[PDB]
């Protein structure tokens, strides 16, 4: 257990009004980075060998890796070249005959292969990407209302790490595996990229396309790594947006490649809850369209809560608007509720667009404060794609 | 009916 | 291109521009109130692009010459108007700030609210450019800052308001612009740009911020800053100010909190409830009180703590079941083990043992000088009478934290300071710092005075001595005690200071200059005599504690350098160093969150003696603070090889985890004590470790901060130093004799509460939306300070960085941040 | 695939082709039905006139007879179909038993009617949640609600249409013995209640109102306009 | 007439009204940004170790010696002994993927250790066997046998008892009893396909079944069956099932064998015929050794792999009856802190045609609703809270302006 | 990009999982800076509802 590896986050600078306590406080943290990299770079200039050295004789340049597959005696074991051959190679001191296990990547000798050194942290690049390094930056600030669904996904991936006596001291086990649900543009993924910038574990991510390789094997044996890191990494959430793309309803298949991929989901819906109960890596996967996914996978268990974004409602459409509007310059006609109250079904990545649009709108004539005009306008300019569809006027 | 099908390739 | 309204314009622009060619009389008048109206009518509009100035690219070298030559009257001055407007888009600053300067004055207003702040801009930059060598050119730019600040007060700009002036270097006209509805956004955003502001222009903030809270009669906001700059007359003047009681007595329940004395004149109404709420004497009542509602007044024992039965008698790790039935049953007024059968349980422990659950006797009684002393009444006249210090320490360790009117410190720990054992002597002077801390009360401080003096002191008497004298005039720059503390520390010898104990002789230098950097200057000049290596450490170490909390990136930057040497003289200069970073930078949140990145990478990229002060540092940086990022630093080396770096991340666990009961460091605490079973010097430390994370079953914190985290405490942050910096050498002062030393805490160990009384002083249960706080700084109208929200019915316990809110209008708040005590005042607005 | 028949229960003894019936209900404008000791109102909202075509071919509250309303949700073919029908009842049975309908009667004979279209295939529901009010009993007053199942419901108030969740629980909060106890009381709760519309115009609430042995007395524009005036200048005390 | 931005116009738009620190400001963000790539540089590289051991235990004046008098031997099998005359053998020993060839034994070795069939060690250079090696013991089906025993016990498998029990006859009482199997002369059936609706206990009474093994009990994974390279799929199912014979009372369980087992089909334009001939291997194998399945989609697997040759038992799990739901219920929240009274039974009424685990999460979520409201006791209305959000709120629609019609 | 249809025997499945990869890359949990896309279509009611 390496323990969390959480991303990196410099503090946050706000005020955002671009006042002096922002260049106060973004100098701040450029001064302590400043002082940071002197001490980087002045450790390796103030900073101005005879065991080691005979080692690196030994093993030499290059050094193979192959898969170890049985430790014969105490100093020989029979090590799969990286090609899928077998060497009965000798085990040499140096190397440590706790840490080399069947299964394990050992490094080998050119020359003469014989085992000379255990390749831990050989996770495949495809998963090792997969990490989330640098932490996005929308925190749960950014997302206005889904206060109901935030606590819904704050008592699965971030209270369930802070106050851990709470559900051990009720019986409960922690809800690990939510299903971000609901119509495009309602905040799904902003929810979950907030989540990354609050949580202190190890955030993993995907986008359910990723985890699909051509190999017969390679797509059931990415999932079974990625769950491997996760475990590996302690605390840790892994976030598979658009689950829609693997794991859709099983069915008789007739074509070979159509089998694989649900020879992945079967993966993933036992890497969830089968044999060999899981550790604690919570899943945070999303899906516009949950009436696709298979029965199984978001069966209570492995997606124990189901968490529905509908369209927003009115109140939240108006604290969705403040949120994008905020650094914003309205002039003081900009009265949003003239906007806001239409029955038009516009989802928060709609409020977005109008707000794109009408400051847009607002260089055409020349002016970097929007009046109320610039939303009107912007609304319909905005609201296409989705033009007019319903009843006439049968019903009264 | 008619059904387009996709495919793996085993190393 | 253009239309037949921006071609026109363009021409009817170039018609005006070319006329001015020739000196015909009507081309002057005329032409430049053209341009006057046209650049007005585009520049007085909406951020449209002003039009005239787009259009007009025409070079002023015509106009500025002639301008001297076409009537230097007001014919001259009107093309300076239409020149300096231009100039404001274009890059002309040093004269697009001399044309307003020279040229017509007429008003500010009338140009547009984009023009007034680009010659604020101007002005600020043309000001600091602008030396002491002349005050010529500062008259009118003076002049100019005197009418666009009242400019921004009306226009929601406060921000540029105060930014202007600040970058005048003067900011003392808010205090006659500033309107009821403006004090809370002004006052607020001061206080939360003067931690980053450098000396001396944040501390000339803090008192104008906290003047600009006198002029509109907001007495308890007046407080907090007045401690900030950590200068008592203003605060005497509003304690003499405050012609209401109500208010009087309220900041003296601020002041207490910040254990702040000043001496009260009986002319002063409630005397003695001001001196007794002053005093802390009421302080034990509520603790107490609070424990009834809060349903923890049963004392807790050791086994239940460790939980035993879910792992798969020494007298150290006795030790260790003395110190846990100390801090987590500390100020309960009860305790199951140390209190029936003590001589019992003592005679277990080999001398420094006997010391140490001696004085824990003290500290399961804190803030009772009665009932603790008088629970202070089956030991120290022990059979071995070595444990005199232990019960020395609990009769100090009583007294810290309050001021009994009878001086109950000097009177018993007096007749044994003196006492030949050394051991007894050791009780004596820790413990009575304890009890005086910061009280740099002259009596003592002169009675310590002959400690220093006294050769047959043995040199773990001599550094507790100066250790005790600090702790006593901590933050005052007491003359008389530095200069004790300045000329005993003159007079060590070189050999005797090569003991570790004599690492504690300069933390008493400091200790006495703590929050002030300005005087730290000569104090280093004088320890410069003595020879190194302890005159570079205790260079090091005072220049620490002038500075801190100060926020300053120069000392920590000097401070960085000494860590990030690579050199055993030098490594106490480098330990005392990366200890420095830590308590510099741990006032402001956005500086403090970057010295954990430095403190990651002093370990990866550090040393021997750097590694073993990291784990340190960041339990100052954090304490009573169980951030999950900083915690799980801890644990990556709370099992490595060094046994000092896994003792001191040990530690720094339990301060970080002091009294917030976290679950996840308890578990993480457990696993811990497993995994070292077999080492007993990690075993020990590691419980300990579960001491200090149920400190006063979570109702004490021993965070230095209070007031929004904004108003220091100084006798804490001289408390946590001790301990601290004697853990820079665990070995010998924790591992070794000196197991004492851990109630060097005790001064700055506080409660966290949330109990609402009606203003009768009953408990007043009002539902308080109390969460995370958030920061109004920049917010437009009423922002929400509290996130997270969960209603609970006081009394309510607040995590650090929690704050509480009165859910109900019914009531008005005397003091705006509702910490501590607070005296709810029923609201005459609200009608049922 | 057992929602494409009306009498193929599903798996879990559901008429799902009812169910889906009542979908209709909720895409109809918002009627509300309180019953008053002597002015049995309800209220008609989401007018939502065309601005170009009369709204005399638009009437939605219909006087089933002369002493019992109805006020319809659901779709408008049907709904001419069913007061039509109804109103051929009322008559019929007067001649058939000389006293004339009560309220719960029609009531129990439109949902005789609606009933009977529900039970056997090849033949469609009314997709109508009517409110049927009338003081016709005799001396109380009595509102019933329909619905395209068939069964019939007593409520002292209601909501039926596009907001009943939002009508109805505004409306239980709000009704009391206090607020029914005056005439002009009781419809200021009506136009209260439905002054939650979808966009709360104030201009397009319709009210009608029909009193102890009186005639129905579809609010004129004025008397509306006044009672919507009136209930915003008392909704005017927040201040 | 969107007039586009003349280069006159941009030069404004960007200078006036701008606050006189958005140059700086905007300087102090992008300064910042470029310090933290630099500074990640610097020190982005982080060592990884590679596995030497302590210094005290090595000998590198004798490890230079292993690594020059020692030699690499490819490891081969020897698939024919010739016996040219019964004194020169000229053994065929394949390489692997190197080759075949026909080698002869350097002199260290014997001519008769090296028997048939036996895995042997062959030199680089000329390939005579210079060694004999022990049988292949995979590294990834090894791992595969459950060495720590699940700890869920037969009592918290609920509602599941004539389940539990026909499985018993199956997987336990022919290897505890096989004399009950023998009087009457039935053979055991030496293998059951579990079957049931998503989340009705089919892997928990499979890890059950592990903790009352006595057995050697292989977890069939499933994903490592279906391996890239051709054959290796079913390479795996019999060094599976081998390892199995070798062992005495040993079970296999195959969990969600659809991977493994889909319906055949022509699809040899493709690596599917890959994964199908590793059936077809696994039926062959399958037709002292008990074979178990789960499989939450049986409709999907190849009906000879479920006739009554290969899966003798085809045990259905059901959704629990009332009489088991409340049982169901007490067996997960034997450890919750709930209020002494809670009518699970009532429970069970609400939770119609429900399953084994939505069930748990009733008992999960009934506490989440005693932690956001700060009660201890997870009393009975919170249940019923629990029932709305976790069976009724995904069940149906069925409301109440549709369900008026029900009373 | 045409509307995702039911995963099944007959369903687009592939040029599905290569449509949820743009929809993600555009918009997805790692936002992109300076990348503009500028499809061109001629049935604009047959696209998914989230491209
Ligand atoms: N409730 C909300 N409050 C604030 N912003 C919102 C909200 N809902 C959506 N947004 C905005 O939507 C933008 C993009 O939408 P988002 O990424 O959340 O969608 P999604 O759930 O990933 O959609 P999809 O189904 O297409 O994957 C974000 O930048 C965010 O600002
Ligand atoms: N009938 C049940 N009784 C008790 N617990 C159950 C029951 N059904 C499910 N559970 C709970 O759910 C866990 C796993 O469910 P289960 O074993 O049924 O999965 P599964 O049938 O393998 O699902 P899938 O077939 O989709 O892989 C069990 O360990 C238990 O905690
Ligand atoms: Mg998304
Ligand atoms: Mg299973």
């Amino acid at each position: 257990t390496k323990g969390p590896d959480a991303a990196s986050k410099l503090p946050l600078v706000t005020p955002h009004t671009q006042c002096r306590l922002k260049l106060l406080k973004l100098e701040r943290i450029k001064d302590y980075l400043l002082m940071e990299e002197e001490f980087i770079r002045n450790q390796e200039q103030m900073k101005p060998e005879e065991e080691r050295s005979k080692v690196d004789d030994l093993r030499g340049t290059p050094m193979s890796v192959g898969t170890l597959e049985e430790i014969i005696d105490d100093n020989h074991a029979i090590v799969s070249t990286s090609v899928g051959s077998e060497h009965y190679v000798s085990i040499l001191s140096f190397v440590d005959k706790d840490l080399l296990e069947p299964g394990c990547s050992v490094l080998l000798n050119h020359k003469v292969h014989a085992v000379i050194g255990v390749l831990m942290d050989d996770t495949d690049p495809l998963v090792t990407v997969m990490k989330v390094e640098k932490a996005p930056q929308e925190t749960y600030a950014d997302i206005g209302g889904l206060d109901n669904q935030i606590q819904e996904i704050k008592e699965s991936v971030e209270l369930p790490l802070t106050h851990p006596e709470y559900y051990e001291e009720m019986g409960i086990k922690p809800p690990k595996g939510v299903i971000l649900y609901g119509p495009p543009g309602t905040g799904k993924t902003l929810l979950a990229k907030a989540v990354a910038n609050q949580t202190s574990a190890t955030f993993l991510r995907v986008v359910g396309s990723e985890l699909i390789q051509k190999y017969l094997g390679d797509g059931p044996k990415l999932v079974r790594e990625l769950f491997r890191v996760a475990e590996e990494h302690a605390p840790s959430i892994v976030f598979i947006d658009e689950i829609d793309a693997i794991g859709t309803k099983r069915y008789d298949s007739n074509s070979g490649g159509e089998r694989e991929i649900q020879r992945t989901m079967l993966e993933l819906l036992n890497q969830l809850d089968g044999f060999d109960s899981r550790g604690d890596v919570k899943v945070i996967m999303a899906t516009n369209r949950i009436e696709t996914l298979d029965p199984a996978l978001i069966r209570p268990g492995r997606i124990d809560r189901k968490i529905e974004f509908p369209l927003p409602d009115e109140k939240t459409k108006k604290r969705i608007f403040q949120i994008h509007t905020s650094r914003m310059t309205l002039a003081d006609d900009v009265t949003l509720d003239d906007l806001i109250m239409a029955k038009d079904d516009l989802s928060g990545a709609d409020i977005k667009a109008i707000c794109t649009e009408a400051g847009l709108m607002a260089l055409r004539e020349r002016r970097m404060k929007v009046t109320n005009e610039d939303f009107k306008k912007s609304k319909e300019n905005v609201l296409y794609k989705k033009q007019e569809g319903t009843p006439e006027g049968l019903y009264l | 009916a008619x059904x387009x099908x996709x495919x793996x390739x085993x190393x | 291109e253009l239309s037949e309204e921006d071609k026109q314009l363009q021409d009817e622009l170039e018609m005006l521009v070319e006329r001015l060619g020739e000196k015909d009389t009507s081309l002057y008048r005329p032409a430049l109130e053209e341009l006057r109206r046209q650049i007005r009518s585009s520049t007085t509009s909406m951020t449209s692009v002003p039009k005239p100035l787009k259009f007009l690219r025409p070079h002023y070298g015509k106009l500025k010459e002639i301008y001297e030559n076409m009537a230097p009257g007001e014919n001259k001055r009107f093309a300076a108007d239409i020149i300096s407007v231009l100039a404001m888009t274009m890059s002309g600053e040093r004269e697009c700030l001399k044309y307003r300067l020279v040229g017509s004055q007429e008003e500010l207003a009338s140009w547009g609210h984009e023009y007034v702040r680009h010659l604020a801009g101007e002005v600020a930059k043309e000001w600091q450019e602008l030396d002491d060598a002349e005050k010529v050119q500062r008259e009118p730019l003076l002049t100019l800052v005197k009418e666009i600040v009242p400019y921004n007060m009306a226009h929601n700009a406060e921000h540029e308001a105060c930014d202007l002036l600040m970058e005048i270097e003067q900011v003392d006209m808010l205090e006659k612009d500033i309107d009821e509805n403006a004090y809370a956004k002004v006052c607020l955003y001061l206080t939360s740009c003067v931690n980053y502001v450098p000396e001396p222009e944040n501390s000339a903030l803090l008192r104008c911020a906290l003047g600009v809270f006198r002029k509109f009669s907001r007495f308890p906001e007046a407080l907090r800053l007045a401690l900030m700059l950590n200068d008592m007359e203003l605060v005497e003047d509003i304690f003499t100010s405050c012609k209401d009681v109500v208010v009087q007595k309220q900041m003296a329940f601020m002041l207490g909190r910040h254990g702040v004395f000043l001496e009260l004149s009986e002319d002063v109404e409630e005397y003695e409830d001001l001196t007794e709420i002053m005093s802390n004497v009421q302080l034990n009542s509520n603790f107490l009180a609070l424990a009834r509602e809060l349903d923890i007044m049963e004392p807790k024992v050791p086994d239940d703590i460790y939980k035993t039965h879910l792992e798969n008698d020494s007298a150290r790790m006795n030790l260790a079941s003395s110190f846990v039935n100390g801090f987590v049953n500390a100020a309960f007024g009860q305790d199951k083990l140390l209190t029936d059968d003590g001589n019992k349980w003592l005679y277990k422990n080999k001398d420094h043992g006997m010391l140490s659950a001696a004085a824990s006797l003290g500290m399961i009684l804190l803030w009772d000088v009665d009932g603790g002393l008088t629970q202070i009444d089956k030991y120290l006249y022990s059979s071995e009478d070595y444990i005199k210090s232990g019960a020395l320490l609990a009769c100090g360790i009583v007294n810290s934290g309050v001021r009994n009117e009878c001086d109950p410190a000097l009177a018993l720990l007096s007749d044994y300071v003196l006492h030949n054992s050394n051991t007894m002597r050791l009780g004596s002077i820790f413990g009575l710092g304890l009890a005086y801390a910061g009280s740099n009360r002259e009596d003592v401080l002169t009675l310590l005075l002959p400690v220093m003096g006294d050769s047959k002191s043995s040199m773990e008497v001599a550094g507790v001595t100066a250790l005790a004298c600090g702790m006593i005039a901590v933050g005052s720059c007491n003359g008389d005690v530095t200069s004790t503390i300045l000329q005993t520390i003159m007079e060590k010898s070189e050999t005797e200071l090569k003991d570790t104990y004599a690492r504690w002789l300069p933390l008493g230098l400091g200790l006495n200059h703590l929050g002030k950097g300005e005087a730290i200057e000569a104090i280093l000049a004088a320890l410069e005599v003595v020879s190194e290596p302890f005159r570079s450490f205790a260079n090091t170490l005072v220049d620490v504690c002038a500075y801190a909390g100060s926020g300053n990136v120069l000392k920590v930057q000097q401070l960085l350098h000494i860590c990030s040497e690579h050199f055993a003289d030098m490594g106490a200069h480098q330990g005392v160093a990366v200890l420095g970073i830590a308590l510099i930078a741990m006032g402001e949140e956005i500086g403090a969150e970057m010295a954990l990145r430095t403190f990651g990478h002093l370990l990866r990229y550090g040393e021997p003696t750097l590694r073993r002060a990291v784990p340190l540092a960041l339990a100052l940086i954090s304490v009573s603070n169980p951030r999950l990022n900083i915690l799980d630093t801890l644990s990556k080396f709370s099992h490595d090889a060094d046994p000092e770096v896994s003792y001191n991340s040990i530690f720094a666990m339990g301060m970080v985890g002091s009294g917030t009961n976290n679950a996840r460091l308890a578990a993480m605490l457990r696993q811990l004590a497993q995994y070292h079973a077999k080492d007993p010097n990690n075993l020990f430390m590691v419980r300990l470790a579960q001491g200090l994370t149920h400190l006063g079953k979570g109702t004490l914190t021993l965070c230095p901060y209070h007031s929004d985290r904004q108003l220091m405490s100084q006798v804490a942050v001289a408390g946590l130093l001790t301990v601290l910096v004697s853990f820079l050498d665990v070995r010998n002062i924790i591992l070794g004799k000196s197991h004492y030393v851990l109630y060097g805490l005790v001064a700055a160990m506080q409660p966290r509460m949330l109990v609402t009384f009606d203003e009768e002083l009953r408990p007043l249960p009002v539902s308080v939306r109390v969460g995370q706080a958030v920061d109004v700084v920049g917010q437009a109208g009423k922002p929400k300070t509290i996130t997270g929200f969960q209603t609970h019915t006081t009394p309510v316990l607040l995590a650090h960085g929690e704050r509480a809110e009165l859910a109900t209008e019914e009531f008005l708040p005397v003091t705006p941040i509702l910490e501590g005590f607070v005296i709810l005042r029923k609201n005459p607005n609200y009608d049922l | 695939s057992y929602d494409r028949a009306i009498t193929v229960f599903s798996p879990d003894g559901h008429l799902f082709q009812v169910e889906y019936a009542q979908e209709a209900v909720k895409k109809g404008s918002t009627a509300v039905g309180v019953r008053g000791r002597d002015i049995v109102v309800l209220g008609v909202e989401k007018k939502s006139v065309a601005k170009l075509q009369d709204e005399r071919t638009v009437r939605k509250i219909c006087a089933l007879d002369d002493n019992v309303c109805m006020a319809f949700a659901g779709l408008t073919a049907d709904a001419r179909i069913v007061i039509n029908r109804a109103r051929v009842e009322c008559q019929s049975h007067r001649l058939t038993v000389e006293d004339p309908v009560t309220v719960e009667y029609i009531t129990r004979y439109i949902a005789s009617l609606k009933q009977r279209y529900t039970q056997s295939n090849g033949r469609r529901p009314f997709g109508i949640s009517a409110l049927i009010v009338g003081f016709d009993f005799d001396g109380t007053p009595r509102l019933y609600q329909t619905d395209p199942s068939g069964t019939y419901h007593a409520w002292k108030a209601n909501a039926i249409g596009r907001g009943a969740k939002s009508v109805r629980e505004f409306l239980e909060k709000n009704y009391t013995d206090e607020a029914i106890e005056t005439d002009d009381l009781t419809i200021k709760l009506v136009i209260k209640a439905l002054l939650e519309v979808v966009q709360s115009g104030g201009k397009n609430i319709e009210l009608a109102v029909m009193r102890r042995d009186q005639s129905l007395k579809i609010l004129n524009p004025e008397e509306i306009e006044k009672y919507v005036a009136e209930i915003e200048k008392e909704k005017e005390e927040n201040e | 007439p969107i007039r586009a931005l003349d280069e006159g116009d941009i030069a404004l738009l960007k200078t006036y009204g701008q606050s006189t620190y958005s140059r700086q400001i905007k300087q102090v963000e992008d300064d910042i940004q470029q310090l933290l790539k630099k500074i990640n540089e610097l020190t982005g590289i982080k060592e990884s170790d590679t596995g030497l051991a302590p210094p005290a235990l090595w000998d590198l004046a004798a490890d230079k010696q292993t690594l020059q008098s020692e030699q690499p031997l490819q490891v081969a099998r020897c698939t024919k002994i010739i016996n040219a005359d019964s004194e020169d053998p000229k053994y065929i020993i394949n390489v692997k993927q190197f080759a075949k060839f026909v080698v002869d034994l350097s002199d260290q070795v014997a001519p008769t250790d090296i028997e048939e069939g036996m895995r042997v060690g062959v030199d680089r250079n000329k390939y005579q066997i210079h060694i004999p090696l022990p049988p292949k013991i995979d590294p990834t089906v090894t791992m595969m046998q459950v060495e720590e025993k699940p700890d869920v016990t037969y009592s918290d498998v609920g509602g599941c008892k004539e389940q539990i029990e026909k499985l018993r006859e199956v997987v336990e009482t022919p290897l505890l009893h096989p004399e009950r199997f023998v009087n009457l002369g039935i053979e055991p059936p030496k293998g059951v396909l579990l079957f049931g609706p998503p989340g009705t206990g089919k892997t928990l009474c499979a890890r059950a079944v592990a903790n009352r093994t006595d057995a050697c009990f292989i977890r069939v994974i499933g994903s490592e069956l279906v391996q890239k390279y051709v054959g290796e799929g079913a390479r795996m199912v019999r060094e599976l099932f081998e390892m199995a014979r070798t062992k005495k009372a040993c079970l296999i369980f195959f969990d969600e064998i659809d991977a493994i087992g889909g319906a055949r089909f022509d699809d040899g334009a493709g690596g599917d015929n890959e994964v199908q001939r590793t059936m077809l291997e696994l039926i062959n194998q399958l037709d002292n050794i008990k074979v178990l399945m789960a499989t939450n989609r049986p409709d999907t697997l190849d009906p000879a792999l479920m006739r009554p040759g290969r899966l003798d038992r085809k045990i259905e799990f059901s959704l629990p009856d009332l009489e088991g739901r409340t049982h169901i219920f007490k067996i997960h929240a034997r450890s919750m802190s709930v209020e002494r009274d809670i009518r699970f039974e009532l429970l069970a009424r609400l939770c119609p045609n429900s399953t084994g685990a939505e069930i748990r999460s009733v008992c999960t979520e009934a506490g989440m609703f005693a932690i956001r409201a700060r009660r201890k006791i997870a009393t009975e209305k919170d249940f019923l809270e629990a029932v709305n959000k976790v069976i009724k709120s995904y069940a149906k629609f069925s409301a109440t302006p549709r369900y008026m019609t029900y009373n | 990009g045409s509307s995702r249809l039911e995963g099944g025997s007959g369903g687009d499945s592939e040029v599905q999982r290569t449509m949820l990869e743009l929809l993600n890359q555009l918009d997805g949990f790692e936002a992109t800076k300076n990348i503009k896309v500028i499809m061109a279509t001629n049935r604009i009611d047959i696209l998914d509802s989230a491209l």
